[PDB]
DNA sequence: GTCCCTGTTCGGGCGCCG
DNA sequence: GGGCGGCGCCCGAACAGGGACTG
């Protein structure tokens, strides 16, 4: 039936009308498909009809449900929702089973024509208005309208509001039409709380089909097998193809996402870099070898039976982190030491210049934030980092960082700063000034350096700027240095990145001068004013300009 | 009820609710109950289209719902000198007193926030408020009235007590002894049925290293910090210092300091201890307030309107230690001094990712107001301009 | 000011769910 | 074959803030 619920009041956008398209040919099949469907609703009052009074349309078509035979009815209401006012989603995310916790008694159930229960605002139906190859207009929440969603959303949570008042430990995950129901009660008594459940859904006009009335696991819910101890991700199929399109390689990119929630190892990112500037879907990309050797670790990587758990809240959360190389990391969250309650990947690259403590603090972030999410705690943490590093590095850094309650796991790749700067200059460890100079006009540079023992050098350069040329003087510093050195640098910009420590970065240049500091034994970096005659400075800015 | 607006051309705020721990939502869930009960809040639904995030805060195991209002207040329409001279300064919380006025009902519909679930078990339960709520700047400014009128015969029978309002807080200022201040401030207590300390608040000037032996290095980093110096006071010259750097040496080797050399850095040292000279603070411009860490539980902070015009300077020097704790305190603090001083706050530039920030600042706030900020990643330089 | 560099946000494609 | 909303990922475009530079 129709819920008896009141109608949430919407508005166009102001100055604005109803939509005014018309319809599109639709296919034999697809027609008596919205026919029999437009009877059947037209009978129930779902929809109305109407006449020329009504001066607007949409167009309507139809697709298979996942059902056998089933079709989803569908409007085009793109122009609609572009007049239609704004609203605020009440969906803030996506329930996760690593989430649930033991249930001695689970039900799954599914509202059936969930939408067409629930009743549409009258003054707005006039926009709703569609044509059968008949003319109609919606009473119901239609599903291609934009504040369908949220609507349906904020009208289940007010329904269930009653039932979840009276039966406070009855804990109902809803997700937009499907329900999981849990209870501690044995299975009799639980059938008769789901009985009672469903009476007052009915009483709300939302009927649960026993079609979809899941009573024994394994549940299937959310594109996962609940079982009653563990839970499964639905198998992943992944694509294998000879020839690979830039819409292949999102689609198999997203599927690896996906199963990285549960599958540890998963790695995205030379996939991922096929991807840059390509102009349309159909381009046709051919593989790296790095691009393939990855795919074919994820394949085998997916091939192995893997399960999660459920969470014990009167228990630790404990986020275990493993490093591999390009910026890539793993991590596993569990409780008991081998049954992990789930999975996931980190690959962000943030910033043009880091290093692996940076990217170690961020995956902890990120994974401090999903756990809050999901478990509304954060974790104890397992790191691949020695403590002496992490003091070194949050001690010697300008910013505010910070790692919660963690331990050290021997794991290797271990995390660690692979160079060290010095806080007080080098006795016995040559002197260099450098600078460097850019014509902002020709573009043409010139980089160089004098050093307290006579020696001096410059390099021209074509194409440049005058950061660039700051970091080429350094880079020719290192170069032409012992290992160790003093350096006197006229730029904050090239002192502040290189104070920084980083072992990687997407500047070419700053990866060599990243590979000759490594090379070297000792480094001090000290910075003077620039233009201010400061020797031997003084004598760098006269020759490289 | 009065009419409040936004300001002309302005929207509502739609800023979205971020992740809220177990405990906060439970207190949220009940003090949301009561509110609802008492006529205080109203469930809505989708066909509002703003938002404002909400969390709560846990003093001294009671629970204070705080909303962010800061988008908020920022669009809706729009000082006793002698308090930062008082010798006690207590904080109280009178928000509760705003929930008596009923608010404007156009306007309801700005106020609304949205208490998450964990595992996102549910929606988003949205409500909105029909009442004052805490933490916008409309509720002083409609109850300021009442408020007055309430505090009229306590500020009669002690004239030489002052008593500030900022948002949600007294400030009540004296200069008795302790002991009789806790007795003034439980009477005060008592009339509202109807521990600072800022004249120790110090300036953290800037200093010069003082040496018996001067290396290449030494002078450069003081020539440098000089040079930097500078722009804030005019009288700090740097030539003869410099002169002693005529070549290309190496870092290590010992300059000696001659008598003009001498005489120069004497001089600075002594200018650096006259105050800023015209640093006027404006109304109608933001408090301006950066922060470096320099270590080992050391911060150094700077309020300024204008570049170089600094109008304060100070330091916050704690003792396995937390750096974001640390900072939310610091922020906590400066924005106290602040309000005590101009009776406003500060917009502060934070040394931190913007992550970490958003992920644990709210586990070391105590204060019923949330300033602005923004996020830095501020240059080693300043750092070494301000250490001591 | 302009030019360069870096960081943020938002929108596009894909994936998953209904 | 398509329409809708949420979340995720990555990448490019637009925009903001700050430092060095010319003459
Ligand atoms: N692809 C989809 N687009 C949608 O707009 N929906 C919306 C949001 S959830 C709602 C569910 O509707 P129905 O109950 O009519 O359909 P259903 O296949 O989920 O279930 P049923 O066939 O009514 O038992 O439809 C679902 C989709 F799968
Ligand atoms: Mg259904
Ligand atoms: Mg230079």
């Amino acid at each position: 039936p129709i819920s008896p619920i009141e109608t949430v009041p919407v508005k166009l956008k102001p100055g604005m009308d109803g939509p005014k398209v018309k319809q599109w040919p639709l296919t034999e099949e697809k027609i008596k498909a919205l026919v029999e469907i437009c009877t059947e609703m037209e009978k129930e009052g779902k929809i109305s009809k109407i006449g020329p009074e009504n001066p607007y349309n949409t167009p309507v078509f139809a697709i298979k449900k996942k059902d056998s035979t089933k079709w989803r009815k569908l409007v085009d209401f793109r122009e609609l929702n572009k007049r239609t006012q704004d609203f605020w989603e009440v969906q803030l995310g996506i329930p996760h089973p690593a989430g649930l916790k033991k249930k001695k008694s689970v039900t799954v159930l599914d509202v059936g024509d969930a939408y067409f229960s629930v009743p549409l605002d009258e003054d707005f139906r006039k926009y709703t208005a569609f044509t059968i190859p008949i003319r109609y207009q919606y009473n119901v929440l239609p599903q291609g309208w934009k504040g369908s969603p949220a609507i349906f959303q904020s009208s289940m949570t007010k329904i269930l509001e009653p039932f979840r008042k009276q039966n406070p430990d009855i804990v109902i995950y809803q997700y937009m039409d499907d329900l999981y129901v849990g209870s501690d009660l044995e299975i009799g008594q639980h059938r008769t709380k789901i009985e009672e459940l469903r009476q007052h859904l009915l009483r709300w006009g939302l009927t649960t089909p026993d079609k979809k009335h899941q009573k024994e696991p394994p549940f299937l819910w959310m594109g996962y097998e609940l079982h009653p101890d563990k839970w499964t991700v639905q198998p992943i199929v992944l694509p294998e193809k000879d020839s690979w399109t830039v819409n292949d390689i999102c689609k198999l990119v997203g599927k690896l996402n996906w199963a990285s929630q549960i599958y540890p190892g998963i790695k995205v990112r030379q996939l991922s870099k096929l991807l840059r500037g390509t102009k349309a879907l159909t381009e046709v990309i051919p593989l790296t070898e790095e691009a393939e050797l990855e795919l074919a670790e994820n394949r085998e990587i997916l091939k192995e039976p893997v399960h999660g758990v459920y969470y014990d809240p009167s228990k630790d959360l404990i986020a275990e982190i493993q490093k591999q190389g390009q910026g890539q990391w793993t991590y596993q969250i569990y409780q008991e030491p081998f049954k992990n309650l789930k999975t996931g990947k980190y690959a962000r690259m943030r910033g043009a210049h880091t290093n692996d403590v940076k990217q170690l603090t961020e995956a902890v972030q990120k994974i401090t934030t999903e756990s809050i999410v999901i478990w509304g705690k954060t974790p104890k943490f397992k790191l691949p980092i020695q403590k002496e590093t992490w003091e070194t590095w949050w001690t010697e850094y300008w910013q505010a960082t910070w790692i919660p309650e963690w331990e050290f796991v021997n794991t290797p790749p271990l995390v660690k700063l692979w160079y060290q700067l010095e806080k007080e200059p080098i006795v016995g460890a040559e002197t260099f000034y450098v600078d460097g100079a850019a014509n902002r006009e020709t573009k043409l540079g010139k980089a160089g350096y004098v050093t307290n023992r006579g020696r001096q050098k410059v390099v021209t350069l074509t194409d440049t700027t005058n950061q660039k040329t700051e970091l080429q003087a350094i880079y020719l510093a290192l170069q032409d240095s012992g290992l160790e050195v003093n350096i006197v640098t006229d730029s904050q910009y090239a002192l502040g990145i290189i104070q920084a420590q980083p072992d990687q970065s997407e500047s070419e240049l700053v990866n060599q001068i990243i590979e000759q500091l490594i090379k070297k034994e000792k480094v001090y970096l000290a910075w003077v004013p620039a233009h201010k005659g400061i020797g031997g400075n003084e004598q760098v800015d006269k020759l490289v300009s | 009820t009065v009419p409040v607006k936004l300001k002309p051309g302005m929207d509502g705020p739609k800023v979205k609710q971020w992740p809220l721990t177990e405990e906060k939502i439970k207190a949220l869930v009940e003090i949301c109950t009561e509110m609802e009960k008492e006529g205080k809040i109203s469930k809505i639904g989708p066909e509002n289209p703003y938002n404002t995030p909400v969390f709560a805060i846990k003093k001294k195991t009671k629970w204070r719902k705080l909303v962010d209002f800061r988008e908020l207040n920022k669009r809706t329409q729009d000082h006793p000198a002698g308090l930062k001279k008082k010798k006690s300064v207590t904080v109280l919380d009178v928000g509760d007193a705003y929930f008596s006025v009923p608010l404007d009902e156009d306007f309801r519909k700005y106020t609304a926030f949205t208490i998450p679930s964990i595992n996102n078990e549910t929606p988003g339960i949205r409500y909105q408020y029909n009442v004052l709520p805490q933490g916008w700047k409309g509720s002083p400014a409609i109850f300021q009235s009442s408020m007055t009128k309430i505090l009229e015969p306590f500020r009669k029978q002690n004239p030489d007590i002052v008593i500030y309002q900022y948002m949600d807080d007294l400030y009540v200022g004296s200069d008795l002894e302790i002991g009789q201040h806790r007795t003034k401030i439980e009477e005060l207590r008592q009339h509202l049925l109807r521990e600072l300390h800022p004249d120790k608040w110090t300036v953290q000037p800037i200093v010069l290293p003082e040496k018996d032996s001067w290396t290449v290095n030494d002078i450069q980093k003081l020539v440098g910090k000089l040079n930097w110096a500078s722009q804030i006071y005019p009288g700090i010259k740097v030539r003869q210092l410099s002169k002693l750097l005529r070549g290309t040496k190496a870092l290590t080797e010992v300059i000696p300091l001659t008598e003009e050399a001498e005489l120069e850095l004497a001089e600075n040292r002594e200018i650096l201890k006259e105050p800023v000279h015209g640093v006027y603070y404006d109304p109608s411009k933001d408090l301006i307030a950066e922060i470096q860490k320099q270590g080992q539980g050391q911060w150094t902070y700077q309020i300024y309107q204008e570049p170089f015009k600094n109008l304060k300077t100070g330091k916050y020097a704690r003792m396995h230690t937390n750096d974001v704790k640390q900072l939310t305190e610091a922020v906590q603090k400066i924005t106290t001094e602040s309000i005590v001083i101009w009776g406003k706050t500060p917009k502060f530039k934070l040394p931190i990712q913007k992550e970490t920030w958003e992920t644990w600042w709210t586990e070391y706030w105590q204060a019923t107001w949330i300033p602005e900020w923004e996020f830095v990643n501020t240059p080693p330089l300043v750092k070494l301009w301000y250490q001591l």
